[PDB]
């Protein structure tokens, strides 16, 4: 609890202090739990390097100390940091030669360091479109199998998602998936909240706004271009999962709260993508 | 032919270059301080030992 | 050939100085890898890692 | 630091690839630690792990003379496209005949220069080398600017 | 400076003030390929006649 806390705040004077303390005064060492607290301290801090050496010490010491899965999709959110994708699918490997058994997280973790890494040429060594159909392929994956669910999951599945039409530069996708989490997140805070829905719009609205979707949502507004065919199209299960959220966001502008975008399915001209980025922002 | 790529790929020889000072002069205070420091006693050194 | 050993003690004494700028050039690189290196271990939570092993 | 002992934990690599065994041990002493830590950053090894003659420690144990006859570090061998990640292991500097590198002559040697005999270094490969007791790989030896013994070839 | 050799005495007392001293010299053989030892041993001069078969020396 004190190293959680002290990750929280990116102390890293309370995390020595806290870590000395119990040494000395205590007799106490990490265990599993404590040293996957500070690999995730050290990912925080941007230090990936310090992290998998703990990683390579967590596995080193003892099995009591080995890396479950907890700890696997830590290390997968560091690589997505790195934009690491071969140290991902390796990590994949390993998770499933040592038996360990996946989660819903672990998934969401691996198509978001594809989608990370498909951003640019270099980073991906020109596998981009690759990298986002594997992305796609494991939150397929996903699909199949329950796995364990967190109750954050859901919302870290939505993003990945909208990374991976993100970095498609897919303006359809990323449209219907903004409109589709505006609408649901305003829905539910407003059909549970105890203060009078007109009183307090500011804060619902505040709330509602995600910093995060809106910056994808102009990702991929900047990278359109017209010939681009979207990755997802190929699939016939890409193609179907397209056709279900484009069809529901068309459903939903159909049928109060009311965004700016235009009263058309997709974007075919520069003016156009113009005006609805000037509009949402 | 094979031996003169060691030396820059130049074939024959040009006399050594004399040296103009055959000794060593009093201004080089480096090579005085190594010929006056104490030399290393013992196998490793150069010298003598004390009973021997 | 008084110029010739007057220029050749010169010479000689140029070339020390040259080398003492040198090898006092190279420590002085010792001490930036000294800076570099307490950056990086700056950086210690005073856990036990594997390299360190 | 017996070169004997390389060689031997070498060909047992080799041969627990050919089984394709997912686990396996090798002497616990500082330079089989040290070779094994290369090669697992290199990513030639799954994982490392101490533990005892009968297999990795369920709890931390501290190493002392009472136990170190039965320690063993214990290698998780990679497998990957139905071929071995670690697939040959061996020695470039023998007992009977020890090679010890100057600098430019390791820069040679990655350089596509045969020296002394050694193949030169291949794209894909990795070669081992020791100075000053400790153990790296001949780019990180050269970037060190060390005159070392060149010890092992892993590809 | 005058050459100086490590050693270990082999023979002594056989002569008055000489000793056998076995000196051994790094050398790279080509045809091996291989740094290897090159034994000699040398007749020297031993004024008190102090060292003693088995000491290890300078010569």
């Amino acid at each position: 609890n004190c190293l959680k806390y002290s990750t929280k705040c990116s102390s890293f004077h309370d995390m020595d202090y806290f870590i000395t303390k119990f040494r000395d005064d205590y007799g106490i060492t990490p265990n599993k739990q404590n040293l996957t607290t500070v690999i995730q301290f050290y990912s925080r801090k941007e230090m990936t390097k310090q992290a998998w050496n703990t990683f390579d010490t967590m596995k080193f010491l003892s099995t009591k100390h080995f890396p479950d899965i907890c700890t696997y999709n830590t290390m997968l959110r560091i690589c997505e940091k790195e934009r690491n994708f071969p140290k991902a699918l390796d990590l994949f490997q390993e998770i499933q030669d040592h038996n360990i058994k996946p989660t819903t997280n672990t998934y969401i973790m691996m198509a978001r360091v594809l989608a990370s890494s498909s951003s640019n040429a270099v980073v991906s060594e020109g596998k981009s479109d690759s990298l986002r159909l594997l992305g796609w392929k494991y939150l397929h994956e996903l699909e199949d199998k329950n796995l364990y669910r967190h109750k954050k999951d859901d919302l870290n599945l939505f993003l990945a998602m909208m990374a991976l039409a993100a970095f498609d530069g897919d303006i359809e996708l990323s449209r219907a998936l903004y409109y589709l989490f505006i609408a649901k997140k305003y829905k539910t805070l407003c059909a549970n909240w105890k203060g009078n829905i007109l009183v307090d719009q500011d804060t619902i609205w505040k709330s509602t706004l995600m910093p995060e979707m809106l910056n994808y949502l102009m990702l991929a507004y900047a990278r359109f271009d017209p010939r681009n065919l979207p990755v997802l199209s190929g699939y016939e299960k890409g193609i179907e999962l397209r056709r279900k959220f484009l069809r529901e966001f068309d459903s939903s502008m159909r049928l109060k709260f009311k965004l700016p975008f235009l009263p058309i399915s997709d974007l075919n001209s520069e003016a156009q993508v113009l005006a609805e980025s000037n509009a949402i922002w | 032919g094979k031996g003169a790529a060691k030396y820059g790929f130049k074939s024959g020889v040009f006399p050594t270059t004399r040296s103009i000072l055959k000794s060593p002069t009093t201004k080089q205070t480096d090579i005085i301080n190594k010929v006056k420091s104490p030399k290393p006693k013992g196998v490793l050194g150069i010298g003598y030992a004390k009973g021997v | 050939l008084i110029e010739a050993f007057r220029k050749e003690e010169a010479r000689l004494l140029h070339k020390h100085e040259y080398l003492q700028k040198r090898t006092k050039e190279l420590e002085k690189a010792k001490e930036l890898e000294l800076e570099k290196l307490n950056k990086e271990k700056s950086s210690d939570l005073t856990i036990m890692t594997l390299d360190k092993m | 630091m017996s070169l004997v002992k390389l060689a031997n934990t070498c060909a047992h690599l080799q041969n627990c690839s050919k089984v394709r065994v997912a686990l396996t041990s090798i002497p616990y002493t500082k330079l089989q630690l040290q070779f094994a830590y290369n090669l697992y950053q290199q990513g030639f090894l799954s994982s490392l792990q101490k533990g005892s003659t009968m297999g990795p420690d369920k709890d931390f144990v501290e190493v002392t003379p009472d136990n170190i006859s039965t320690r063993r570090l214990w290698v998780g061998l990679k497998y990957r496209d139905n071929k071995p990640v670690l697939s040959s292991c061996k020695l470039i500097s023998k007992p009977n005949s020890r090679i010890h590198l100057p600098m430019e002559d390791m820069k040679k040697l990655c350089s596509g220069v045969t020296i002394r005999n050694i193949k030169p270094l291949q794209p894909g490969e990795l070669i081992l080398v020791r100075a000053h007791n400790n153990i790296m790989d001949i780019n990180e030896a050269i970037s060190k600017k060390l005159d070392g013994e060149v010890l092992c070839r892993v590809k | 400076a005058r050459q100086n050799f490590l050693g270990l005495v082999v023979s002594q007392g056989k002569m008055q003030k000489t000793v056998k001293v076995r000196v051994e010299t790094k050398v790279f053989n080509k045809k091996i390929n291989k740094e290897l030892f090159h034994r000699r041993d040398y007749l020297v001069h031993d004024e008190g006649e102090i060292s003693r078969e088995g000491d290890l020396v300078r010569i």
